[PDB]
């Protein structure tokens, strides 16, 4: 009962967290263009009002959503530093030394740059903190059915990453029976120098390989023997269905569209 | 009954230079009977199995099923009335719910959503797995992934079951309860059964072994008369049950017992009335 | 460009399809054995993407990568931009196109691997990330070029013992049969 | 060479308890069936540690504060075969894969090629096999090489799970036929976790009954087997002819004891019989 899914996810009952994965990610793939679209300051403050708005509307504990800045902050300094270091002039300079320049435009440019990675950031980390991981899948398929025109084969495509999104657990669980079997052999997994690191990890890749190309085999069998010939010949059974609050939802991002293009500095 | 399947002069190699694998199988089925396929390992019955669905291509003989007559052009047709479940309950999933495994056969043959449900549903309830549809599939117990399978072909309604080797992965509480389900539905539907086998409690429930060694048919006879070839057995791919090992037990001590097969009703009489009278 | 691929194909063999689907799952878990630290990384999922294109050939290998790319990344998290697709499918097109049936060779891998290094991973991603995060462009490209140009001699050499090790050879038995 | 009292860790509390294993003994450790609990079996061994007191086993005696820097010779001392041994067979030849374990721990590699000879023949194989690759092997081939693999540490105390997991009669039975001439010959202390009760019933010598980690029972299969109801409750079941005794003695007959195995029953009606003339 523990339900253990694939990665990071929070059960928590929300209105987002009942959106069709179709509209989220349609949205996720469009606020970077809208993002990119806004220059001036009201852009800006509107941009802001609606995140805000967004965020605030899922009920998600506001530390978990910092965890996923971690793994970039690096690249945060290096920018502002250097765009507050070498930096175009113009204004009330506190201190200047050689190159070294500090201006008013510092204080704009990077107030800017901070509350866009922020912006960019916090809707890259809903989205996936915000949708079952299996549906995401599903959604892909139905949003690239149209492809089909141009003769590239997404029907195929569908049945393999719904293959690969079953088989990840499996082989992770795999992993951990041949890290134990192995360590009862003495192989210290994890120490020693770097060279002996990634020196004794050739018996943790050579039988996984085997396994799981056995696996491969015999479902690959077992589903022949069942009778599926080809793709494109058959039904679907998990089906989306799309209700109002997703044309509430894009009425609202599309006021916002709007508002935000007439506001904009042309 | 008009044999349901028909099998005759097969004689294949899946590998061109190894050594005769089968040769000049020979043999019918009538329909609602229990068969048995028993040998010691080696021998070659896992190929027999995967041959009479038409998976791997042979050249020599023929097998017919319901009237056709087995080629590379009508195996798809063929496959609609054969079904079988493989070795491993671990590698025979296909989806990430319960539900979607027992759809997967329904979906294959084009059908509609909206009669899908009934049917699915009706399948889950007749095994009694119905209480755990909604999980995932890496969470039940090993025979119970066996019994998911069976509930999809049951789902998909099909004549001939066969039960290729899916006893030795599992524990005995999980194979007695498999027995129990598939004597249920082959009691109820009247589902003809092959077995690959090498457990006695499944070869005692059937109505005809078929001994198979180094491919060849060297033996066929009713359960009772092949339950009787004291150590022998062993070699043959069976394990001697209880009655036997007391049986065997009794001569080297001095004692000689009856000689045709009984179950424990009969050894029970047969000692308490020779004992009891004195 | 010694071939071309197939723009379409008659339908695979379900064994092409199931082994593709598993080795999509295995470049996903890879992710999670990295050894590193959260300035200097080093990943070993490019291993992959070689194997799947030298076995199948360039269509299929690109699609693979696309989507697996995709999904990864709406996956685990992060930013979702085309300019990584577009990295990837292009790595994975060098790869079939400097690999796909040919003899396995010492040149062939290093060529490949030096121009794959050069062209996508400094360039292409230098170039996304700064459209995409305004980050300077001429001050950033030498500090990824320096590590780009110290990690990929061990990605040649790993690349090389996959593509030689025994198992790769005997599921290739079974594979191209 | 296992001894222990009311100290063992105490998820939901595991209380304290005591017990003793002699040396070259055979403890059979029928467990809960649902799960087998390789990890109870870990609460000493390998990462997770037990607390509330002292465990003494040979010369390492484990103190309720031994960190992880002990652990490293008692691996060289308990030998433990995980279900399906065959999923740890990676290295180019059958000797070189042999050897893995003792060059690991640091041997002399001529050496460990040395007692690769010895130990594969134990195992009752060909020299021939030596050089071939292992993934072109048969099958209980696979999974006695492997056997011999772990075997070549020279342990006294032998894991053994599950052993007899997906093969034919003939092949358990020489695999226990195996196990047990290693024990009566070599002199190791074997300890069992299976299901199949004929086994245990045979091969054994004190056995012990876990239900969701709590050892409720201990000393020689006699006394255990000999309370039906009692192992009912946790799923569990007794020998066939501890059934055939029970349907006997409910006749009208009366035995000393319970006899455990066929033979003890098969010796009991004969000499009672011959009684009768």
């Amino acid at each position: 009962m523990s339900n253990f899914i694939f990665g990071r996810y929070l059960p928590l009952d929300s209105v987002v967290h009942r959106l069709d994965p179709r509209a989220k990610l349609m949205l996720s793939f469009c606020y970077i263009i809208v993002v990119f679209l806004a220059n001036n300051i009201w852009s800006y403050a509107i941009l802001i009002a609606f995140t805000v708005g967004a965020i605030l509307s899922s009920k998600i504990s506001l530390g978990f959503f910092l965890k996923g800045i971690r793994p970039l902050l690096w690249l945060i300094v290096f920018t502002v530093v250097l765009q507050l270091l070498f930096s175009p002039a113009g204004g009330h300079t506190y201190f200047h030394w050689a190159f070294i320049n500090v201006t008013q435009d510092g204080l704009i440019n990077a107030g800017y740059i901070f509350v866009r990675f922020l912006l960019i950031i916090m809707m890259s980390t809903l989205l996936t903190l915000s949708t079952q991981p299996l549906d995401i899948a599903t959604g892909l398929a139905s949003l690239m059915k149209p492809l089909r025109w141009v003769k590239v084969p997404v029907d195929t495509l569908a049945m393999m990453l719904s293959i690969a999104l079953r088989f990840v657990p499996t082989l992770m669980d795999e992993a951990t029976k041949i890290m134990n079997a192995q360590r009862a052999r003495g192989v210290d997994f994890g120490e020693g120098g770097l060279f002996k690191q990634a020196k004794s990890l050739i018996p943790l890749m050579v039988p996984l390989f085997m396994s799981a190309f056995n696996r491969a085999e015999d479902l690959s069998t077992a589903m022949e023997a069942r009778g599926y010939q080809d793709s494109e010949h058959r039904s679907q059974y998990r089906i989306l269905t799309w209700q109002r609050r997703d044309t509430v939802t894009w009425l609202l991002f599309l006021l916002g569209f709007v508002a935000i293009l007439i506001f904009r500095h042309w | 009954t008009e044999n349901i399947i028909s099998v005759d002069h097969l004689t294949y190699q899946y590998d061109e230079n190894q050594a005769p694998a089968l040769t000049d199988v020979s043999f019918t089925v009538h329909a609602g009977e229990w068969l048995a396929i028993v040998g010691h390992n080696g021998s070659g019955k896992s190929t027999l199995a995967k041959s009479l669905d038409g998976l791997l291509p042979f050249t020599q003989g023929s097998v017919t099923v319901g009237g056709i007559t087995l080629t590379p052009e009508t195996v798809w047709q063929v496959r609609e009335q054969i079904g079988m479940i493989f070795q491993n309950p671990d590698n025979q999933f296909v989806g990430a719910t319960v539900e979607d495994d027992v759809a997967f056969g329904l979906e294959n043959r084009q059908i509609s959503r909206d009669e899908m449900v009934p049917r699915v549903q009706a399948a889950l309830a007749q095994v009694g797995m119905t209480s755990f549809a909604q999980r995932e599939p890496s969470s039940l117990s090993g025979g119970q992934k066996q019994r998911v399978a069976l509930a999809g072909i049951v789902a998909i309604a099909p004549k001939i079951l066969i039960l290729d080797e899916a006893t030795s992965m599992l524990d005995p509480q999980g194979r007695i309860e498999m027995l129990a389900i598939v004597r249920q539905l082959r009691q109820q539907q009247n589902l003809t059964v092959i077995s690959i086998t090498h457990d006695i409690d499944e070869a005692a429930s059937a109505d005809r072994v078929l001994v198979i060694d180094d491919g060849r048919l060297v033996d066929e006879a009713v359960p009772s008369q092949i339950f009787e070839r004291g150590t022998q057995l062993v070699e043959m791919g069976l394990d001697l049950p209880f009655t036997e090992k007391l049986k065997a037990a009794l001569r080297q001590r001095g004692i000689t017992p009856p000689t045709t097969y009984q179950t424990a009703a009969e050894m029970e009489e047969w000692l308490w009335q020779s004992l009891s009278n004195t | 460009m010694k071939t071309m691929a197939k723009t379409q194909l008659p339908k695979l063999d379900t064994l092409s399809m199931v082994t593709m689907g598993v080795l999509m799952a295995l470049q996903l878990v890879i992710s999670r054995f990295s050894v590193g630290n959260n300035f200097i990384k080093v990943s070993f999922t490019f291993l992959i993407v070689a194997l799947i294109a030298k076995w199948f050939g360039p269509w299929w290998g690109m699609l693979t990568a696309a989507v697996v790319d995709v999904i990864g990344t709406l996956m685990t998290g992060g930013p979702f931009f085309i300019g990584f697709t577009v990295s990837a499918v292009l790595g994975s097109l060098i790869y079939a196109v400097f690999l796909y049936r040919q003899p396995v060779s010492w040149w062939r891998v290093i060529g490949a691997s030096v121009l794959i290094a050069l062209l996508v991973n400094t360039l292409l991603n230098t170039l996304w990330v700064t459209i995409m995060y305004q980050t300077p462009f001429w001050s950033l490209l030498p500090v990824r070029a320096l590590k780009e140009l110290i990690v990929t001699p061990v990605q040649i050499v790993l690349v090389y013992l996959l593509l030689k090790s025994q198992v790769i050879q005997m599921i290739q038995a079974r594979l191209n049969k | 060479a296992i001894a222990f009292e009311h100290v063992t860790y105490t998820h939901t509390a595991l209380t304290d308890v005591s017990l003793t294993v002699p040396d070259r003994g055979y403890l059979a450790i029928i467990g809960h069936t649902g799960s087998g609990k390789s990890t109870l079996i870990q609460q000493l061994n390998a990462l997770l540690k037990p607390t509330s007191g002292t465990i003494k086993i040979d010369e390492f005696t484990i103190t309720p504060e031994t960190t992880n820097a002990a652990l490293k010779p008692l691996r060289q001392h308990v030998g433990m075969v995980f279900q399906f041994p065959e999923n740890q067979l990676f290295e180019e030849t059958v000797r070189q894969d042999i050897a893995f374990g003792p060059k690991n721990f640091g041997m002399a590699d001529a050496d460990a090629l040395a007692l690769a000879d010895e130990m594969l023949t134990t195992v009752g194989l060909d020299q021939s096999y030596a050089e071939r690759s292992p993934f072109e092997l048969s099958g209980g081939q696979m999974r006695r090489v492997a056997i011999a693999g772990v075997l070549a540490m020279q342990p006294k105390v032998l894991v053994l799970d599950e052993p007899t997991a997906g093969l034919d009669p003939q092949g358990r039975q020489e695999m226990m036929r195996l196990f047990a001439r290693l024990h009566q010959e070599q002199g190791l202390t074997i300890v069992l976790v299976t299901h199949q009760m004929e086994d245990v019933a045979q091969y054994a010598e004190q056995v012990a009954v876990m239900h969701e980690g709590r050892l409720m029972k201990f000393g020689t299969p006699a006394d255990v087997f000999s309370n039906r109801e009692w192992l009912q409750d946790h799923q569990l079941d007794v020998p066939q002819a501890a059934q055939f005794a029970r349907r006997l003695r409910d006749r009208g007959l009366t035995f000393p004891k319970q006899p455990l195995t066929a033979d003890q029953l098969a010796d009991y009606l004969a000499q009672q019989w011959a009684q009768r003339g």
